[PDB]
DNA sequence: GTATGAAAAAAAAAACGCATCCCGGTGCCGAGGCCGCTCAATTGGTCGTAGACAGCTCTAGCACCGCTTAAACGCACGTACGCGCTG
C-alpha cells in the first residue's frame, strides 16, 4: 500500500530524508512539500553530472573505480563545475597538469 | 659521466608531481608541527588522526595553489625564479595580508 | 551495536550504476561526493531561507529552491537542475 | 628549530613543483614556513575553539573541516 | 499609514553621546552604522547557529554567542567583546 | 546603443587616480568598460532574480544589496 | 610665455585630489543608462528605484577603484608604472574573478 | 655594387645513455553485496493559520522641457617611459 515519495517523484535520492534535513536545520519555521522533491531532484542531478565525467575520466585511465584524482579532473576541467567548486578542496585530488609555456626549452 | 643541463630535472619533476596525488610533505613532522601550534590555544589537546590528514591536505593544497599564483608574479616580471616578493604580492593581491 | 552514520552513498552508488553501470568507486571519492551533496545542499537551503526571509515568508517551498538555484549554479548546470526538479515535483503531485 | 624546520627544503621544492614552478630562490624556503605557520594557527585556532565549545579534550576532523569552511577553503572528503 | 520601519539608530546616537557628547552624524554615516550592526548581528547569530547544528543541541545560549565572536572578531576586538558580553549577562542575572 | 561607452575615458582616468595609478596604457579605457559590463551584469543578473522572486517590476535597492552581498562585495548604507 | 607642468606632474595632483574626496567618478546619467539597458537582457518593461541604481553605482565604483590598486602593484612589480591590460588581467587571474 | 675570404652563429648529423612507456605476472585488501535488526519515513485524521487574492490608496518612478555651465572631445607637441640588446 505506502510507497517512498522519491519513488512517486522517480528520484534515488531521498526525499524523505531531505524533507525532514530541511525542517531540523532550521532554515524556515515551514516547508511546502513541494521543497524536498525538487531539492532532491537537483542534488541527484549535479551527482549524476559529476559522476558522468569522473566515470569518463577513469576510463581515460584504464580503471574500473573512480577515485579522487578522477573527481578533481572532471571538476576543473568543466568550465562550469570549476566555478560551482570555486573555493572547495578535493581531498587527494592533485592538480591539472599545466606548465607555463615560456618554462618550456627551445 | 653524464650531466642533465639545469631546469631540464625541475621540469621532468613538475610533471612527475602534477600526474600525482600523494601529500608531499612527511606524515609526522607536520603532525608534531600541529600538536606544537595547538598548545599556543590549549594543552592537553588529542587529534582524530584524520583531523590531522584534513589539515595536511588543506595546507599543501594551499600553497600549490600560492605557487601557481606566485609563480604569474615572477613570469609577469620577465623572471622564470619565484622569489618573496612574487609571493607577497599574490598574498596582498588574494586579500590575505593587507 | 556502533551508532547510525547516515550516508548519501547507498543514493550515489544508484546514480553511479545508471551513468556508468561498469563503473565503481573509491571510499575516498564516495568521501568526496558525501561532502560535495551535504555543501550544496547547505548552499540552496542557505539561499532560499534568506530568500523567505527577505519576502516575509515563515514557509520555503519548491519556488525559493528554484530561485536559490538560479542564483547558485552556473548557467547550463542551472536550466538542466530546475528542468529535473520541475518535472520531478510534476511527478510527485501527479502521483498525489 | 623545533618542528617547522620539520618542513624541509626538499618537501617545499615538492609542493612547488606541483605549482609548475621551474626555478625557487634560497630566500623563499623560510618565507614558505612562515606563511604555512600563520596558516595552521588560523585554522587551528577555529578548530581548537569548535573543540572547547563541545567541551571535548580530542580535536575531530570534522573541528578542522567546520574550521576551513569559515576561512572560506571549503574541504571535501572529511565528511560534512 | 506610513511602513513602521524598526532602526538602530535610536541606539547608535544614545552610545554616541557617551563616546562623544560634543559630536553627532549625518544620516548617511547613520545608514552605514545601521548596515554595520545588522551585519555583525546576521554575522554572529549565523556562526551560532551552526554551533549548536553540529553539537546536536536545539537552543542558542550566551556560550554559543561567546564562541561565535572568539571565532568571528580579530584578538583585541575578540576579547574586549567577550568581556563585555560576560559582564554585561553577569549583571542582569543578578538584576534578577 | 552601446552606452558602456558613456563609461568616458577621462571617467575611468578619475577612477583609476583614487586607485593610484600615475600612468595608464590606451588599451587599458576598453580593457576596463569589458571588466565594468561583466560586473554589472553578474550583479543585476541576480538582482533582478530576487525582484522576480517577489514577484515584483520594480528593482528596489536591497535587491541590489542582496545581490552584492551574494557575490561577497557587501555593500553599506542602502538598508544592509 | 609658456607654462607646462611635466608629463605625471599633474596625474600626481589628481591622485591626492581623487583620494582626498568621495564623490562619484562616473557621470549619474550615462550609467543609468547602461544599468537598465543591461536589465532589458534579464526582463523588459523594468522600474528602478533611484537609490537602487546609485547603491549599484557606488559598487561598481568602489569594485574598480580596487581593481586598479591591484593593478597599479602588478605594474609595479614589472619595473614599469604604466598600467596595462596584462596588470588587470594577472590582477583578476590572481583575485579568483576569471580562469 | 660584383666578388672576397674569415670568422660566428646557426643547423644537422651522428652517436652515448638515461628515463619512460609498455608488458604480463603475482598477492592483497577494499570494494561490493548479502543478512537481520530498527527506527525513521509513511500513513490517515484534526487543527490552525499563512498567504493568496481583490479592492484601494498614493509613492515615487517615468517623461518632458529649456538653460547654464562643467566635462567631454580633438589636436598639437614633446618628453620619459617601455622595451630590446649587451655584458
Ligand atoms: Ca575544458
Ligand atoms: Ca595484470
Ligand atoms: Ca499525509
Ligand atoms: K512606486
Amino acid at each position: 500500500k505506502a510507497k517512498t515519495r522519491s519513488s512517486r517523484a522517480g528520484l534515488q535520492f531521498p526525499v524523505g530524508r531531505v524533507h525532514r534535513l530541511l525542517r531540523k536545520g532550521n532554515y524556515s519555521e515551514r516547508v511546502g512539500a513541494g521543497a524536498p522533491v525538487y531539492l532532491a531532484a537537483v542534488l541527484e542531478y549535479l551527482t549524476a553530472e559529476i559522476l558522468e565525467l569522473a566515470g569518463n575520466a577513469a576510463r581515460d585511465n584504464k580503471k574500473t573505480r573512480i577515485i579522487p584524482r578522477h573527481l578533481q579532473l572532471a571538476i576543473r576541467n568543466d568550465e562550469e563545475l570549476n566555478k560551482l567548486l570555486g573555493r572547495v578542496t578535493i581531498a587527494q585530488g592533485g592538480v591539472l597538469p599545466n606548465i607555463q609555456a615560456v618554462l618550456l626549452p627551445k | 659521466p653524464h650531466r642533465y643541463r639545469p631546469g631540464t630535472v625541475a621540469l621532468r619533476e613538475i610533471r612527475r608531481y602534477q600526474k600525482s596525488t600523494e601529500l608531499l610533505i612527511r606524515k609526522l613532522p607536520f603532525q608534531r608541527l600541529v600538536r606544537e601550534i595547538a598548545q599556543d590555544f590549549k594543552t592537553d589537546l588529542r587529534f582524530q588522526s584524520s583531523a590531522v590528514m584534513a589539515l595536511q591536505e588543506a595546507c599543501e593544497a594551499y600553497l600549490v595553489g600560492l605557487f601557481e599564483d606566485t609563480n604569474l608574479c615572477a613570469i609577469h616580471a620577465k623572471r622564470v625564479t619565484i622569489m618573496p616578493k612574487d609571493i607577497q604580492l599574490a598574498r596582498r593581491i588574494r586579500g590575505e595580508r593587507a | 551495536k556502533r551508532s547510525r552514520k547516515e550516508s548519501y552513498s547507498i543514493y550515489v552508488y544508484k546514480v553511479l550504476k545508471q551513468v556508468h553501470p561498469d563503473t565503481g568507486i573509491s571510499s575516498k571519492a564516495m568521501g568526496i561526493m558525501n561532502s560535495f551533496v551535504n555543501d550544496i545542499f547547505e548552499r540552496i537551503a542557505g539561499e532560499a531561507s534568506r530568500l523567505a526571509h527577505y519576502n516575509k515568508r515563515s514557509t520555503i517551498t519548491s519556488r525559493e529552491i528554484q530561485t536559490a538555484v538560479r542564483l547558485l549554479l552556473p548557467g547550463e548546470l542551472a536550466k538542466h537542475a530546475v528542468s529535473e526538479g520541475t518535472k520531478a515535483v510534476t511527478k510527485y503531485t501527479s502521483a498525489k | 628549530r623545533d618542528n617547522i624546520q620539520g618542513i624541509t627544503k626538499p618537501a617545499i621544492r615538492r609542493l612547488a613543483r606541483r605549482g609548475g614552478v621551474k626555478r625557487i630562490s634560497g630566500l623563499i624556503y623560510e618565507e614558505t614556513r612562515g606563511v604555512l605557520k600563520v596558516f595552521l594557527e588560523n585554522v587551528i585556532r577555529d578548530a581548537v575553539t569548535y573543540t572547547e565549545h563541545a567541551k571535548r579534550k580530542t580535536v575531530t576532523a570534522m573541528d578542522v573541516v567546520y574550521a576551513l569552511k569559515r576561512q572560506g577553503r571549503t574541504l571535501y572528503g572529511f565528511g560534512g
